[PDB]
């Protein structure tokens, strides 16, 4: 059978550019001691020649086989007939979105397969180097840099060009999390003046030493008008609003107002990261943009994750790598479904049929 | 610095590892011309750059690429572990935390299950943290207190400035 | 009465407007009546109040036109030649050279035609250079398109997984677009890379930081020769395997783009990677270029000949074109007074005095 191997699908999601691994990241999974089969055209979506799949060490498949794996690493949801492919005890990796999903996780559980919910790996520090939605996120920061200089009217960097001075981007991060740090780093880059805010008091030393200024807290209610108040008064001033400000499990909290939005100053851009999992803003047209009469593109792109086809792809297949350095930690090549250490316990939330969610109350 | 400096030709392997200290401090800088001697020396240097430490993402990653060192010796997250023993003076440029055992092995510290660089009971790591403060913890971690794993009293720029000179 | 016209671009899909509301403000403070199209920035997100905030007239549609200067954003297609009035100095992009035809049907309507991409090359003029500023707005936006749809970051960054690699791009045809397309690369965290015949412009990509590539071999008489295109597809041919971006930049007014890259040499290059053209506009430099849209090579290099990019920063555009536009008329308007007065002995003034007031001028003193 094709035990040690794994199959990596191409992936079927609409507004879709990830594959589970690119060429890069199969010889990682190789380098792990395991053998590689991908999806034919895997490729095409992630924008790598499929040919070179064959050439990093993948077994270029024609389809299905894919799925008769050791792992299936599989970036989103099986579909339901990739959910009727899905092997009896097979490791099958992916966004499961557990909770969301209670249906989805019957059927796999029926299939018997050993799933765990990449996006739901118990966020704690090792947790993120094995957890999805960091790198997604990560993705998302960058990505809302570059969906916003796709829309943006101004250079980020106040260059003093040969016409004239340029006025520069103010970036708001908003939610400093991960996609919020991965943006700081990238306007700062730019030197692009960052503002940025997040509730936890280690991104302040962090916002502050990228020469940018932290948005200071003025909770929950009371303080979530607060925040409002901060964000509206700052809407004037700034041009690149990165909200990113997300609990996970929970809708993302209307903090951009539609009014906020249509008070800015116009060439500006307020891009949703936290589109998919609730719309931070409101304006948030999901899997668009949207410019106001103000002239605001708000970007609600909820693809943001997979927006960036060669390097999600890679982010993605490296937690995965992370997630079979914890599991095969040997990496001897077979999936040793480690249950002892908390983030596996958790993340494993269906150890071949048996609903293992959740691992014991890590307290994040 | 005087003992790091010695320390550092003793070495033959030298895991620098970049964990805030180098960056606040721009020891970056220096530490490329130091490292491009050791490098002339013949040594096995690794630089240790594990992503989460102290502050934002790559950071350190970039700042090594405006100090203008190679990526070659530039290692991010690679899990350098039987080098980590090989190696005599682990410059551990800060860092504490990120090599905390306190966070992985006893989930005790804030950084809940912390993937530290395993570098304790190497044959030296030098911490440079000029005081046993808190980091984001370093509770009990025998990288502040240890023979080999030792807290060098001093700042990170200013003991990689005289050690560049010293070695 | 001397009042400056600021039109929408009514050319088709183009994005900028001729100034935007900080630019207008400077605009007034020249001595004129600025008058602004009823919303004419909405291409480049500003409303008619966003005008009001500057302090701009809305003249009401065609009242734009009854204006003794006209800063066109682009040149004027024959619907815009018949609503244009005459003695009015139309302070446009009008591409002369790609534009013999325009050249004499405004020679018919009389205008000052000053031509905002045809100032001389010079330092001083470079505030007044409206084609190398354009170019390098273009270039900054190349990059960003080329982040659009790049497969990977710029930013090389170590993430909580996993190693992003710095990229590599290479510039090839080092226009002004192609230095500040450097800078753009630069301050993204990426490894830049550029090449082009003239050793001018390398002193400029080192310090924007970039590794400007040798000629692995007069300059045109080289620029010329079968070897040396030889050598620049070994150049080609050599940074295919490694890099990520590749800017093609050697736009020429009046001619096309040289077809540099040949097709073959594209498929070759390390996939997940970009080569967006700004040469486009005329003919661009790589092969594939469709322009206008990323034609995907089946390795997964996606030449992005996006025609319209030196439009596709909208307010970017539209504000540094203003401040070109205000900086002409900054020696035009010397004494403020208010009144265009359009130099001669000033050659750069007689070179973007293409038509004065019916009678062809162009060209201009070198
Ligand atoms: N990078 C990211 O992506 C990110 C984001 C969020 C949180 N974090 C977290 O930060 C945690 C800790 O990382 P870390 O240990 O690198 O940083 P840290 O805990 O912030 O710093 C640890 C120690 O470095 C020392 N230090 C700082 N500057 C120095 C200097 N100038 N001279 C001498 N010593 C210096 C300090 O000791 P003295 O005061 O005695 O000098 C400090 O106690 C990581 O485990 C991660 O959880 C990282
Ligand atoms: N140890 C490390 O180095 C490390 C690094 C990054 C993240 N983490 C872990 O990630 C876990 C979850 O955080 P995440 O960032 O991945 O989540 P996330 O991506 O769902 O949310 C992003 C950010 O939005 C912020 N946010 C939410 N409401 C906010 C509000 N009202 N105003 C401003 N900002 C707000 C959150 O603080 C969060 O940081 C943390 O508990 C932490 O343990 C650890």
């Amino acid at each position: 059978h094709h035990h040690g191997r794994i199959g990596i699908p191409r992936e079927r999601l609409t507004n879709e550019t990830r594959v589970a691994a690119t060429p890069k990241t199969v010889e990682q999974l190789l380098k792990l001691g395991f053998t590689v089969a991908v999806e034919s055209g895997a490729g095409q979506l992630a924008s790598f020649d499929d040919k070179a799949f064959v050439q990093a060490g993948a077994e270029i498949v024609e389809g299905n086989s894919v799925w008769q794996s050791e792992i299936i690493l599989k970036v989103n949801a099986p579909l339901d007939d990739e959910i009727a492919l899905l092997n009896p005890g097979t490791t099958l990796v992916s966004f499961i979105w557990p909770a969301q999903n209670p249906e989805l996780m019957q059927k796999l559980a029926e299939r018997n397969v050993t799933v765990m919910a990449m996006d739901s790996v118990p966020r704690i520090s090792r947790a993120q180097s094995l957890d999805a939605l960091s790198s997604m996120a990560n993705i998302a920061g960058y990505r809302a840099i570059v969906e916003a200089a796709h829309e943006f009217g101004r250079f980020f960097t106040g260059q003093i060009t040969a016409a004239g001075k340029v006025p520069p981007a103010k970036v708001m991060v908003i939610g400093a999390g991960v996609a919020g740090l991965a943006a700081i780093g990238a306007a700062n880059s730019l030197g692009a003046i960052v503002r940025a805010f997040d509730t936890r008091p280690e991104v302040k030393e962090q916002v502050q030493s990228m020469g940018a200024e932290f948005l200071e807290l003025d909770m929950s209610d009371a303080f979530i008008k607060a925040e409002m108040e901060l964000f509206a008064a700052q809407a004037k001033e700034v041009d690149i609003i990165v909200t990113t400000a997300l609990i996970p499990g929970k809708p993302a909290p209307k903090l951009i107002t539609r009014e906020m939005v249509d008070s800015m100053k116009a060439g500006s851009v307020i891009v949703d990261l936290a589109a998919q999992n609730g719309g931070n803003c409101e304006y948030t047209v999901p899997g668009e943009i949207f410019t106001t009469e103000n002239g605001v593109k708000v970007i609600g792109y909820t693809d943001l994750p997979g927006r960036l086809p060669t390097q999600s792809s890679q982010l993605y297949g490296t937690n995965l790598v992370n997630l079979l350095k914890l599991l095969c930690k040997e990496k001897d090549g077979n999936i040793t479904v480690d249950f002892d250490d908390v983030v596996i316990r958790g993340v494993t939330v269906i150890r071949a049929g048996e609903i293992t969610w959740p691992a014991p109350p890590i307290q994040v | 610095a005087e003992e790091t400096a010695e320390l550092l030709k003793n070495s033959h392997s030298v895991i620098i590892t970049p964990g805030y200290g180098m960056a606040v401090a721009q020891a970056q800088y220096p530490v490329a011309e130091i490292t491009e001697k050791l490098r002339a020396r013949g040594i096995n240097v690794r630089f240790g750059i594990h992503p989460v430490a102290g502050r934002l993402p790559g950071h350190m990653n970039v700042l090594l690429a405006e100090a203008k060192v190679p990526y070659d010796i530039v290692l991010e997250m690679d899990e350098i572990n039987d080098d980590f023993a090989d190696t005599d003076t682990v410059l551990v440029i800060g860092a504490n935390d990120t090599v905390n055992p306190a966070a992985q092995d006893d989930p005790k510290s804030p950084i809940a299950g912390m993937p530290v660089l395993e570098v304790w009971k190497a044959q030296n790591v030098i911490v440079f943290k000029r005081s046993m403060n808190t980091g984001y913890a370093g509770v009990q971690n025998p990288l502040f207190f240890k023979e080999n794993t030792h807290m060098l009293f001093g700042d990170a720029k200013a003991s990689v400035d005289a050690i560049l000179k010293a070695l």
